[PDB]
């Protein structure tokens, strides 16, 4: 149908050159800046200080980092926000740290950022390190595409707080730590059930801004899965999307702890902990298997007319996906 | 002479540097204008006010259009039977009311969202079951049959019946509906480009809605970015609301739909459920079948009388069936009116025909394989319609696809996956189509050209068809050089344009090289004819001398050329007569995996043959097969719209509605097109290839329920002839809950449930 | 006051006095500067037909880095010293195509043509930070790209050409 | 299919009224009202190879081209004349285009017999000629060099 | 049949209301731009040099 | 700093917050306003094709008075607190024609057209001055006015209708 060997060769060398004069203002030392149109004013910050002084003087304006959530819901949702304050400038909302604990991505940090170094940790550490990553890693995979990675924001993802959100409930089960802060204030807490309290809300106050987000380094003892449904049907519910984490007792296969963390199951992301409670110092086995699927059957139980529909179907994805993390912790375990 | 020759579509290479020209890239005017549409947000209400005391405050508003503002008529869509802009009732979400006109698109959108509308909300109608409840249907049922069904049934060994649902499909062409209108000022004059494959309704119902005749209007047509049928009739929504927009200010005015207006306004596949009986033998030969097919139209008739045609001209597929009877009815509903979609109603009709086929072979306890190829046509066959299947290659592509596709090895390897793995299943499945050629009005069945030979040689061809991808010009540029005798880099085609072939047809039912083909070579004949006695006085002189020598001795190098297809009409009062001018065939084999735990699955191998008779352009004809192959692949598992209870619309862009993706084509993808086998009805004996194909996706559906079976068969029961139905689109929700299993019946929590 | 927004289009300095925070990238590159080549096709990042490559010295990084975004997304005001690409920007017919657009129409990869600049900023881009990539990369650079025309077997083994 | 007519030339208006004449000669060779006619403008791609509008004979030229595609259109219309004798233009012209019939039409002339030689002092130079005769009476000012025009 | 009937210019309406086009009666397009010849000063001379 | 400019054209407000000194009338009609009936046949005052009409209140006279002027040769600055009429402000054949521009085009006094908006506005400032004008001051009303087609004849003779 065509011929390849008549093609013109790639000469990498010939590309259009990076704008020299755009070099020559790399030096110029970055400054706070404003825009201002027909309805919105804009403040771009150079630093954290301004920042926070911005979020303190006006505790409503709107964080923009990469715009995929917020150009949406201006455009599609007809919300309105005079003043946009966008941080993607300042040094520590983009930087990434090895810890002992784990590895931390400034809230600006793009998704490609994320999945570039965690794939690097994965391919350097060892196996028993990297339950967490790898899990973060398989829900970036089949995620969008390299354009919307390439500028949506870690912490945007974070919160946005869709119900639907497949990072979330990775977060979540793993305990990922949030450094959050305002002027005059700095806190650092673990992911959990309370951090959503309800529709699009998380538990930050309205000055508040995400600074840094701490994926950690699972442990001896310790597995991680991650799943999510492969349709999507409306907006923002009812795709099944989740993570899983088990911590057994030195050596062995008795449960310590045992986080199963869901989106797509209701307005926000939940935790199974009714169901969870229940099998701590339970030995992993067939027992476990039918105790911890009936609990889900009925701790995440749906109405008939449940926003989203495919009610049959979610629940059997529910305790399908325990099913495929009860297999693959056998494998691991032995 | 490159007829034959895999010659690239002649835009591809401007298309690849973004110097291709879309409706929406053409430069505005400085007093320019856009419109935005108003539309309802109820399935069926009266409109009790229109407010737009606030649209009023955005900077840059100009004014809000309503039907008041219409000179002409509010009257209009194919059937009159629409509204321009709705007056007094809405009957469907997505209705247009009114439009908003500004300086930019930025300040149409902000004004059209704060426009308010209030309601009296009216009882709907949106399910087909709700129509048929209601009996709400647009006009009477349409009927095919031949034989005796009470014998046939009486004669069957086996009887089986069900009911099974098709959903619609959104046409998701990457260029959406846009329209620019620039009113003359003298006459009522105005000229439009327009994204549209229907140049003449544009035209037509432009006038009528301004009152003016049909010669003030130009239509122009360059090319669209897609248009799968979506522009054949619906193109007029925006088009029309855009005149007027240009009519009532005095100034040029464009629109470009969003993806979610596209997706709520414009219409879409139709939606069929179909209730069936089919009779057959123990040996899987079919005795007797009755099908009554119900498509779910929306709110006006537009296309769907002759959809429902077209689906009960294809319900035989490519089964030879003595006793048949098969009805339609179209469900009128308070939903966009839905339009013609690729394969029009063909699809539909097919989908239930090899369901069914399924069926008898799973009672059977026969390979599927060999019940098709058991009932399939010979040479010479009658259809159900009484039309003679004269070259029918669909035997020679089964046994081609066969080989080619190692089918059975592969039949092989698949089972014995299906041995060694619990929790996946891999499916294979070999489907036969054949798709009618012709529009089923006969008078549609018309074609012109308009070709002039300027005095340096070059040759500028006009035709009523327009470009939408398909590689029309491309084609009608090769046909023109062969026909000439000239290089193909002699001739040019701009556009397609009201005022240079009137009464076109619109660019539809996959006819449209076979009939521009041969209204081309017609003019061009007529062109060698004009040119002979200068060739003959200089044998051995140039194209460009024989020209200027015709020219210098006053003969017209200008002519028209016009094509009539013959023979055709058929009548439902008597059962005969030509439906169709051929069919073209083709096979399709699909390997699929299905994870029976998430309902995911691979596409793993399809291989098709197609005749497509002697191919004009082997790579646009294959380009057009697998095109095809691939949106028939998102209809029956993919692409899923879905709608409130109260009838609005959820799924309206990418997010909610998923079209295949690059990962999602088959990880082998070959497609071959059946050697010697001219086609003498068309042009150079090459065959239609628009639609034919895209049916042959619903191989990936039956290979999928091919690996549902394996599951159930694990998990579910014991009975190896259970039928279970299968609705399309086979999305993961449909395959999963049909792996009933430990985990769909709860019996893993401890409960007794329905598997084994 | 406003601060005046200055970024790059296709080498070309752009300077906005009065940059507007709503006014995305395609917008701007389509209405305002004529550039028409990028393409709208749903607003929504999911299609792609508005992909351009961005570039800009990185502070934190100490290096260029170019990767691709959505026009349809991206506010002009973010991108204050960055550097966009577009379709116009490689290649065009009037002096010499880019490699990744002679292939992909040589290829038959273009038919009705609308994706096709955004699936040749996408290409672009990987080789712009790959400039031999693998198979598999290829094939994985286009999840936010979608083609409703050619069944997308002709783009990637147009583009396979460029692998290994 | 409305009925309406457009006309396209090789001519161009420049205030002669070519498409004033051109339109009555259409409407007395289709035998329908001046109002059903209409041309829009002169166009490369409607009509090739176009003369200029020159020499006073793009009435007689495009006035025969105009009424020989108008003769085609009446052949191809008197079946369906025939088949509806009381009915309306509007009528003949829609069951032809149901019965695909083409309603489009090109129209040509050639001027017969023309070919005049400077070496042989022969052969017709012009169709005809057109003829007239003008009277003037005026009054001169000997003084100035001004003048009247009188009569 | 007016063939033969004083009929005046079909245009003639829109010419006295200034509604009839002419070719720079067209809208600009917004990026339209205007064109002005340089021309000769001399009926006959070498060019030696544009400024 | 500049002063705002304000006048009317065919009944509505012109406010220039910009002008320049330079721009004429018939330059900013067509080229500002978009009003293209007025036209331009030479630039310098001899061919009338520009003619509008312009009204003002006469501090003098005490009275509004109505005048032709070239619009050619009009300095927009001079038009502070006048109003002008162009051919668009007295009859449209969407709505209705005034009489001048029915009897011109009726009476065979137009052919190619483009001196007709001009003859039209000078026709039209005679009537708003005398509404019934005699023969005499009906044919020296146009020696601003040339017409290159129709030899002037039929002109004159249509507009006789306005007189006695
Ligand atoms: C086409 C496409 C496909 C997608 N697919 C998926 C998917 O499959 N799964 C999934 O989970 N997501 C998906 N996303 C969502 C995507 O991950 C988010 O939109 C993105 O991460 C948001 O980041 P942003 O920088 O663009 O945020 P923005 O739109 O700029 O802001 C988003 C929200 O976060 C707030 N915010 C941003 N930064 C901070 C801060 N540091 N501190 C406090 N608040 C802050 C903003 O105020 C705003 O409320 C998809 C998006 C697109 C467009
Ligand atoms: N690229 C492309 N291929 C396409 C379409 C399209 O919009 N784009 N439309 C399809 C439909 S619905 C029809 S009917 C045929 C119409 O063109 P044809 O008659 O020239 O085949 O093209 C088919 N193939
Ligand atoms: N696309 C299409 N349009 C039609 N209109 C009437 N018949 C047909 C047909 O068969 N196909
Ligand atoms: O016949 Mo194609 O336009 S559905
Ligand atoms: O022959 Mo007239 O154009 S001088
Ligand atoms: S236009 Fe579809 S992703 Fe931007
Ligand atoms: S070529 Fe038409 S959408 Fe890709
Ligand atoms: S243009 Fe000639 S007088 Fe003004
Ligand atoms: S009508 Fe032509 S100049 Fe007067």
């Amino acid at each position: 149908l065509f011929n390849p060997e008549e093609f013109m060769p790639l000469d990498p060398t010939q590309e259009p050159i990076f704008p020299p004069e755009l070099l020559r203002l790399k030096d110029v030392p970055p400054k706070q800046l404003r825009f201002e149109g027909e309805r919105v004013t804009w403040i771009q910050a150079s630093t954290l200080k301004e920042l926070l002084d911005l979020k303190a003087q006006h505790p409503e304006a709107k964080l923009v980092v990469g715009n995929t959530e917020i150009g949406i819901e201006m455009k599609f949702k007809n919300q309105l926000f005079p003043m946009i304050i966008c941080p993607a400038w300042i040094p520590e909302l983009n930087a990434v740290e090895h810890g002992p604990e784990g590895i931390s991505f400034g809230a600006a940090c793009a998704l490609s950022s994320v999945e570039k170094t965690l794939l690097e940790a994965v391919a350097k550490l060892p196996t028993q390190k990297t339950e967490v990553f790898r899990g973060v890693l398989e829900q970036l995979r089949w995620f969008a595409g390299k354009q919307v990675k390439s500028v949506a924001s870690l912490g945007g993802n974070i919160i946005t707080a869709s119900p639907i959100s497949d990072l979330n409930p990775v977060f979540m089960a793993s305990g990922t730590k949030l450094t959050i802060v305002s002027r005059g204030t700095r806190r650092t807490v673990p992911m959990d059930h309370t951090f959503f309290p309800s529709y699009r809300k998380t538990l930050l106050g309205p000055e508040e801004i995400l600074l840094s987000i701490e994926i950690p380094y699972s442990r001896e003892d310790e597995f991680f899965s991650a799943f999510k449904q492969a349709s999507r049907r409306e907006d923002d519910i009812a795709k099944v999307t989740c993570g899983m984490r088990v911590l057994f007792q030195p050596g062995s296969m008795q449960v310590k702890e045992l986080a199963l963390c869901y989106g797509g199951m209701a307005d926000r992301t939940i935790s199974a902990l009714k169901t969870t409670q229940k099998q701590l110092s339970k030995f992993w086995n067939e027992k476990l298997l039918q105790d911890v699927c009936a609990g889900l059957a009925e701790e995440l139980s749906l109405s008939p007319d449940a926003p989203g529909g495919m009610i049959e179907f979610r629940r059997t994805l529910t305790l399908s996906f325990f099913f495929k993390f009860y297999l693959t912790v056998l494998k691991k375990l032995g | 002479d490159t007829v034959g020759r895999p010659l690239p579509h002649l835009a591809a290479a401007m298309q690849a540097s973004g110097e291709a020209v879309y409706c929406d890239d053409i430069p505005r005017y400085e007093n320019e204008l856009f419109l935005r549409l108003v539309t309802s947000t109820r399935a069926h209400a009266k409109i009790k006010s229109i407010d737009v005391s606030e649209a009023q405050k955005v900077p840059g508003f100009v004014c809000f259009l309503s039907a008041d503002d219409i000179p002409g008529s509010n009257e209009t869509g194919l059937f009159n039977d629409e509204t321009v802009f709705a007056k007094d009732t809405v009957t469907c979400v997505g209705h247009i009311i009114g439009a908003v006109v500004a300086d930019t698109p930025e300040h149409a959108e902000r004004a059209a969202h704060v426009v308010k509308v209030t309601y009296e909300d009216l009882p709907a109608i949106i399910t087909i079951e709700d129509a048929i409840k209601n009996n709400s249907f647009y006009g009477s049922e349409l009927k095919i049959e031949k034989g005796d069904l009470k014998k046939g049934f009486s004669e069957a060994d086996n009887v089986v019946s069900g009911e099974l649902y098709i959903g619609g499909q959104d046409h998701f062409y990457l260029e959406t509906h846009c329209t620019i209108a620039i009113p003359k000022g003298e006459e009522g004059e105005m000229e439009l480009f327009v994204s549209t494959q229907n140049a003449m309704k544009t035209q037509s119902f432009v006038a009528k809605m301004l009152g003016v005749p049909v010669n003030r209007i130009l239509v122009r047509v360059k090319r669209m970015g897609g248009g799968f049928g979506g522009k054949e009739t619906r193109s007029t929504l925006v088009s029309v609301a855009v005149a007027l927009a240009a009519y009532k200010t005095g100034h040029p005015v464009r629109c470009m739909l969003d993806r979610n207006e596209d997706m709520l306004i414009t219409g879409g596949r139709h939606p069929f459920l179909a209730r069936y009986k089919v009779g057959f033998m123990k040996t899987g030969t079919i005795v007797a079948l009755e099908v009554d097919h119900y498509s779910n139209a929306g709110n006006s008739r537009d296309l769907s009388h002759s959809i429902m045609e077209r689906a009960l001209f294809h319900m035989d597929n490519c089964y030879k069936i003595p006793n048949i009877r098969g009805t339609g009815r179209l469900c009128k509903t308070n939903l966009s009116s839905n339009t013609a979609f690729r394969g029009f109603g063909g699809p539909q009709a097919l989908f239930i025909a090899e369901n069914w086929m399924s069926e008898v072979a799973v009672t059977c306890g026969l390979p599927a394989e060999e019940v098709r190829w058991k009932n399939m046509y010979k040479e010479g066959d009658l259809t159900h319609f009484n039309q003679r299947l004269e070259g029918f290659s669909v035997p020679r592509c089964w046994d081609e696809c066969l080989k080619s596709s190692q089918y059975y090895a592969r039949k092989s390897e698949v089972d014995k996956f299906n041995k060694e793995n619990c929790w996946k299943k891999r499916g294979l499945c070999i489907i036969p189509t054949k798709f009618g050629i012709s529009f089923t009005v006969p008078f549609l069945n018309q074609a012109g050209a308009l070709i002039h030979v300027y005095t340096d040689g070059s040759v500028l061809v006009s035709h009523g068809g327009t470009e939408m991808g398909q590689g029309l010009h491309t084609k009608m540029v090769q046909v023109a050089s062969k026909a000439l005798k000239i290089p193909i880099s002699k001739i040019y085609i701009s556009e397609t344009s009201t005022n240079t072939v009137p009464n076109s047809s619109p660019t539809a039912a996959s006819v449209s090289t076979d009939i521009y083909g041969q209204a081309v070579y017609e003019a061009c004949q007529t062109i060698l004819k004009r040119l002979e006695p200068f060739k003959k006085k200089n044998p051995d002189g140039s194209w460009e001398d024989w020209v200027m020598a015709a020219y210098q001795d006053r003969v017209s190098l200008s002519t028209t050329g016009f094509y009539r297809t013959p023979n055709l009409g058929y009548s439902f009062e008597t059962n005969s007569g030509n439906a169709f001018h051929y069919f073209t065939y083709g096979v399709a084999c699909s390997e699929v995996e299905i994870d029976c735990l998430t309902g995911d699955h691979k596409n793993l191998r399809t291989d098709i043959v197609m005749d497509v008779g002697s191919s004009l352009n082997p790579a646009i004809d294959i380009g057009q097969v697998e095109g095809a192959f691939v949106q028939g692949l998102g209809l029956f598992t993919l692409e899923e719209l879905h709608y409130s209870p109260e009838g609005s619309l959820h799924t309206r862009g990418p997010s909610t509605y998923k079209i295949p993706a690059f990962g999602s084509i088959p990880t082998e993808f070959r497609v071959s097109l059946l050697r010697d086998c001219p086609n003498k009805k068309a042009i150079y004996a090459s065959k239609a290839v628009g639609e034919p194909p895209l049916f042959l996706g619903a191989s990936v559906f039956f290979a999928i329920k091919d690996a549902i079976r394996a599951a159930r068969a694990q998990h579910t029961n014991n009975n190896t002839k259970e039928l279970f139905r299968l609705d399309s689109p086979a999305t993961p929700e449909k395959i999963r809950n049909a792996c009933v299993d430990k985990f769909t019946t709860l019996c893993v929590t401890g409960a007794p449930g329905n598997c084994k | 006051t406003a601060d005046e927004l200055v970024f790059f289009v296709n080498g070309k300095k752009v300077v906005e006095k009065n940059a507007d925070p709503e006014t995305t990238l395609l917008a701007y590159l389509r209405r305002k500067l004529g550039l028409r080549g990028t393409k709208l096709g749903c607003g929504e990042g999911g299609c792609g037909a508005c992909t351009v490559m961005l570039s800009k010295y990185d502070r934190l990084q100490d290096k260029i880095i170019h990767f691709s975004a959505n026009a349809c997304l991206a506010p002009i005001c973010t991108l204050h010293h960055v550097a966009v690409t577009t379709v116009e920007g490689i290649g065009s017919t009037k002096t010499r195509l880019h490699p990744v657009q002679e292939r992909i129409a040589k290829s038959h990869g273009s038919q009705c043509g609308f994706c096709t600049p955004g699936i040749v900023m996408s290409m672009y881009t990987l080789l712009r930070n790959q400039p031999e990539p693998t198979v598999e990369e290829i094939e994985d650079a286009f999840q936010g790209n979608l083609c409703r025309c050619t069944g997308y077997r002709p783009i990637l083994q147009g583009f396979r050409t460029f692998a290994k």
